[PDB]
């Protein structure tokens, strides 16, 4: 059906508001 | 020989391509190989080694053709009353020289201003072909500056025009076909100059004048005689839109004009549509057919009365006759009313489907009617007039004619509401028939019967 | 009917208009104010560019084949500037 | 049928396209002379009027339109093919 | 910057953060994000690992790269014992880079007990309580999993008591306009009205809205994530306009965020995509221009990113081809979607926006060239790029050029019309019939499909040009400062 935002996140940085890149 | 490029002095070159440009455009004598020597230097001109000197050329050929536009304008502005005649003169003269100078500049025109103009694209969301710039700045420095002169000299001749004077039908249609030439390649809405500056002023003139004329012959004449002149300063106007305007303001201009002269005084038309109808005036049935069938408002009016008057005159027809004890007549007289209102309507109506689908209703309207004593008496009356044809009745009656009676009987038998009844009249009498044996033929019995299967 | 070629060099060729009007150069020399004459292309360029004008009419949208223009080595290039100034 | 011929005299070539008289007819319809007065020579080889044209020599190998045979005419007495410039 | 500590501790494992920390273990020093042992194992719930760097004197109110605390990344993730320690710890009030306090932070991840602890917690006030409880019934209206119609209304109705609760002085709520996106409805400011709307849900998830918008918009916070499930199961209701609305004001909100949305867009073209094959679409062309204008938007941004730091833009130019196929699937839409003419008007402005900036692509693909190529091989689409002012004779890193590509069509029977279509649409505008590219080669020569062959020599116009050309450029003569300067680039052609 839908697909939701992958929003997995950096380990090195835990706040979740903050959005790090990876590669 | 030196097709290779080479150091050419732009000076001199431009110098002798601006004594052939000026005779070029003002259409004087060039020689034609003086032509096909500039042809050469024009190519040498938009290919030189050091630099191209084809933005130079552009820009010079720019100037000298803002310095003959501009003389031009001021030599037809010092002219007075003869701005139209003067102005067209120059016109044909700057189109011509326009469009041969444009090959003069044809290397220049297809491979330095093509990969430099602005795209498509981009004019849909300076620098354009050299052929068409001369009748651009035409638009910018001619018609713009004196647009309003121009456009007041046009009208004012053509309201001359519908007076009864007549102007010179070559001047005029060359001024408004060059509002359109003028931007006769613009790749999107080439009439927006003609719309924006000729089109809305000519309608709004042509609505005013038309206003009065209604006004002043509704004043003067009575309907009919109103009718028939409304009539033809409508195919007069077709005529002058013909002789002067572009084609696609035809219609437009004819639409305003109709609307202007009957839909304003509609309801004279229908005031006098009731008269008109019940007392026979063919002649101006087809006219009034003609007038209101643009006019939505004309048109159901029209209908409504016609289908009063046949179903007025069908019903007396009928009733003039009561217990006649011969179905026959009543049938007969039907058919002669059917007939004469179809003739009438291919006639003067043209055949219309609105005129003919009002007489089937008035019709359906007689016939099926409970004004009798005896309720359903048509159907009744209808088998009995079948039985009359088919029973042998003690006489000799021709085949082709009963045929030709049974076929006459096959449009008013459609006409009637109800069939059911009809229908059990048909097998009683169809039986009591075979029973007594008195018919002219099997096969006439047949035949209607397969009419009616029809 | 018959447009005459003259070249810079001298030479007259003639052939037939609707041979010659296949380029848009020629249309506009022969346009506005016959016997059309290059000042500037040599005699050779002008006969290959008359040769092709023939070659444009017959043997074209022929499906089976259609023959190579053989171009010399050495007039290539000015037949290919050639090709520029009448615009084919 | 698949002929083009190279009609050639002195400086002069016209471009043409099986009869030898019939092209000494189409002769005067372009230089506008008598077909008797003047003479056709396939290198300098005279060809008799009224001949086939392909018998000659030319044909669809020959004449191809990218490639014309050329036929020496001269006005009755000859008067020279002048050949074209020279190649840089 | 990671140590072996941290890894201990983001295990889980007890006895190696014991031994390794009577050996000597390093706890001040955090990672790159200046992240701490403390605060990790706070934000995974190691109570044990938690209690005991506790006692061994490490900070506890360390402040993150972002002004974030253990305390917040543990009332994040909802681990009570982790806050009940740490406020037995004394760990101070703090407020993050991201303006929010751990009181805040567990009110936005539906921690409902974890507010409740904090709010237990002496240091609060009665703003920061209201403004706490006004956010979890917010977030837990539109939440993605903890849902819960009940508790939202509950801690609401139970927040705006507290606004109300003092008669001398009550506090109103400092409501948002009403946004058409949204729905147009206004955050309520007394407790009849919410009384009122929690009888319809939907309602209550628009105050929710409103009231997330309100708290979390003056903050650097992606509010977008309610809305991207509150639009999903609009779509799954059908309804798709305001599905739509959302996702536009999620996407202008992002665009205020400058967060990447190649996602977005891709979601926000598929959901046209079924849409569109349901053939329920009824879609409104003018819709599809803010899509594109913000597409175009996006991409020329995030191209000017690529150029300013290619190092750390290949995930970045990654989603550059993705955002290229998106705009592909938006002009796919477009074809299937028939347009007015001031709605196919702006469609073109768009598109043609984006043309006038050539967007080259790993290979040098263009626009064109992606349309032709299997990505398929729509014909529209590329018919309509042309229209709007691609070029036909553009130039690939191979060389190659429109016709190029398009000529070497596998399967050309089927969808033989479109391969027709778009041969006689580009060769007409300005295609070059025999474009070499590399080496010399023939357009002719490279398509390999008999019928493609056909149509293209039907298509071909002779000229000098080309044949004189090819002779040059195969006998290698010397062309330059012997040749016209625009005839130069003719030569290099063939
Ligand atoms: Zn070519």
């Amino acid at each position: 059906l839908f697909k939701e935002s992958e929003e997995i996140r950096t380990p090195n940085c835990n706040c979740k508001y903050c959005s790090h890149p990876l590669l | 020989m030196s097709l290779k490029p080479r150091v050419v002095d732009f000076d001199e070159t431009w110098n002798k391509l601006l004594t052939t440009i000026k005779a070029v455009v003002m259409l004087e004598y060039v020689e034609r190989a003086t032509w096909n020597d500039r042809f050469s230097d024009i190519y040498a001109l938009c290919v030189a080694y050091p630099e191209p000197l084809g933005e130079r050329l552009y820009t010079e050929t720019k100037i000298f053709l803002e310095n003959h536009v501009r003389h031009l304008h001021k030599r037809v502005l010092e002219s007075e009353e003869q701005v139209l005649v003067m102005y067209h003169r120059y016109w044909e003269e700057y189109s011509k020289g326009a469009d041969y100078m444009d090959c003069l500049y044809r290397y220049l025109n297809t491979q330095f201003i093509k990969k430099n103009k602005l795209t498509e694209a981009d004019l849909q969301y300076p620098l354009m072909e050299i052929g068409e710039l001369a009748l651009d700045m035409w638009r910018k420095l001619m018609v713009e500056p004196l647009q309003a002169i121009l456009i007041r000299m046009l009208l004012r001749e053509i309201k001359n025009d519908r007076g009864g004077e007549d102007p010179n039908q070559k001047v005029i249609h060359g001024v408004i076909n060059s509002f359109v030439h003028v931007e006769q390649y613009k790749k999107k809405f080439p009439l927006k100059f003609y719309q924006e500056i000729f089109e809305s002023p000519f309608l709004t003139e042509t609505g005013e004048y038309y206003k009065q004329e209604a006004s002043n012959l509704l004043q003067e004449s009575n309907c009919s005689q109103y009718m028939e002149k409304v009539l033809g300063r409508l195919k007069d106007e077709e005529i002058r839109c013909r002789k002067y305007l572009h084609p696609s303001s035809y219609t437009k201009v004819i639409h305003e004009c109709q609307q202007r002269m009957v839909a304003d005084h509609l309801q004279f038309l229908h005031a006098e549509c009731h008269n008109i109808i019940r007392q026979e005036k063919k002649n101006d049935m087809a006219n009034m057919y003609v007038l209101l069938r643009a006019v939505s408002t004309g048109l159901p009016h029209m209908i409504q009365e016609l289908q009063n008057h046949i179903h007025d005159e069908g019903l007396r027809a009928t009733s003039n006759l009561t217990q006649e004890n011969m179905p026959t007549l009543f049938v007969e007289s039907v058919l002669e009313v059917h007939g004469k209102f179809v003739q009438l309507i291919n006639t003067v109506l043209n055949g219309d489907q609105h005129f003919m689908s009002a007489l089937d209703k008035a019709l359906t309207s007689v016939v099926n009617y409970r004004e009798p004593k005896s309720v359903c008496k048509a159907p009744e009356l209808l088998a009995k007039y079948c039985d009359n044809l088919l029973k042998k009745s003690a006489k000799g009656m021709t085949e082709n004619e009963v045929e030709d009676r049974l076929t006459s009987f096959i449009t008013v038998f459609k006409y009637i509401d109800d069939k059911d009844v009809f229908q059990k009249f048909y097998a009683r009498m169809l039986a009591k028939r075979l029973i007594h044996g008195l018919s002219m033929s099997m096969d006439s019995e047949e035949a209607m019967i397969n009419k009616l299967k029809q | 009917m018959y447009v005459k070629l003259i070249s810079s060099d001298g030479h007259e060729f003639i052939v037939k208009r609707e041979h010659a009007l296949t380029s848009g150069t020629i249309k506009a020399m022969l346009s506005g104010p016959n016997e059309v004459n290059f000042r500037e292309i040599p005699s050779h360029v002008l006969s290959k560019v008359c040769m092709y004008f023939t070659y444009k009419v017959r043997y074209t949208n022929s499906s089976t084949e259609i023959p190579e223009f053989p171009i010399a080595p050495e007039i290539a290039l000015e037949l290919l500037m050639a090709a520029n100034f009448l615009d084919c | 049928m698949d002929v083009f011929l190279m009609i050639r005299r002195h400086k002069t070539t016209i471009f043409t396209d099986s009869t030898v008289f019939e092209l000494k007819r189409i002769v005067e319809g372009i230089l506008k002379r008598p077909p008797d007065e003047q003479r056709l020579y396939k290198d300098d080889q005279l060809l008799d009027d009224g001949k086939t044209l392909g018998e000659c020599g030319f044909t669809s190998q020959t004449a191809r339109p990218q490639a014309p045979a050329t036929v020496g005419l001269a006005f009755t007495f000859e008067a020279c093919i002048e050949p074209f410039s020279s190649p840089p | 910057n990671s140590t072996p500590l941290r890894a201990a501790c983001f295990d889980g494992r007890l006895d190696i953060v014991k031994y390794l920390v009577e050996n000597n273990a390093n706890i001040s020093i955090a990672n790159k994000y200046d992240n701490t042992c403390l605060m990790i194992a706070a934000y995974k719930g190691h109570t044990d690992v938690v209690r005991y760097l506790l006692e061994q004197r490490a900070d506890p109110n360390a402040k993150a790269h972002c002004g974030a605390t253990a305390l917040h990344f543990a009332a994040e993730a909802g681990h009570i014992d982790i806050v009940k320690e740490l406020i037995k710890w004394r760990a101070a009030i703090v407020v993050n880079g991201h303006g929010m306090t751990p009181l805040k932070v567990a009110a936005e991840s539906c921690k409902a007990d974890v507010v409740e602890l904090l709010l237990s917690h002496a240091d609060c006030d009665r703003r920061s309580r209201i403004e706490a409880l006004e956010l979890l019934g917010a977030s837990f209206a539109n939440d993605r999993e903890n849902y819960d119609i009940i508790k939202t209304y509950h801690y609401l109705y139970l927040a705006m008591l507290e606004r109300f609760q003092d008669g001398d002085n009550i506090l109103e709520k400092e409501v948002l306009p009403p946004i058409h996106a949204y729905g147009n409805r206004t955050e309520c400011r007394n407790p009849q009205e919410l009384e009122s709307i929690r009888q319809d849900r939907d309602a209550l998830h628009m105050e929710g809205l409103i009231v997330r918008e309100r708290i979390l918009g003056a903050d650097n916070i992606d509010v977008s994530h309610p809305i991207i499930y509150r639009g999903a199961v609009y779509a799954d209701n059908m309804e798709f306009e305001q599905c739509i609305k959302l996702w536009l004001h999620a996407l202008h909100l992002r665009q205020k965020g400058n967060r990447n949305t190649h996602k977005d867009l891709l979601r926000f073209a598929q959901v046209f995509s079924q849409m569109i094959h349901l053939n329920e679409t009824v879609k409104a062309p003018d819709i599809e221009c803010v899509l594109r204008c913000s597409v175009l938007e996006i991409e020329q941004s995030m191209n000017r990113v690529k150029n300013i730091s290619d190092a750390d833009v290949h995930n970045a130019m990654d989603n550059y081809e993705c955002n290229l196929y998106t705009f592909l699937y938006l002009v796919c839409i477009s074809t299937k979607t028939q347009c007015s003419e001031e709605d196919q008007c702006k469609i073109n402005k768009q598109i043609y926006n984006l043309i006038h900036l050539d967007p080259r692509t790993r290979e040098g693909f263009t626009l064109l060239h992606l349309a032709v190529n299997s990505n398929f091989p729509n014909a529209l689409v590329t018919k309509l790029l042309l229209d709007c002012g691609a070029e036909v004779n553009a130039v690939d890193n191979e060389g190659n050029s429109a016709l190029h590509i398009i000529v070497q069509y596998n399967r050309p029977i089927s969808d033989f019309l479109t391969l027709h279509s778009i041969i006689i649409s580009l060769v007409e505008a300005g295609a070059h019939t025999d474009m070499t590219n590399k080496q010399n080669k023939t357009p002719l020569d490279k398509s390999t499909t008999g019928v493609s062959e056909i149509l293209l020599k039907t298509q071909m116009k002779m000229s000098l040009k080309c044949l004189a050309a090819r002779a040059v450029r195969a006998n290698d003569i010397n062309y330059q400062d012997q040749i016209p300067r625009t005839l130069e680039e003719f030569v290099g052609f063939h």
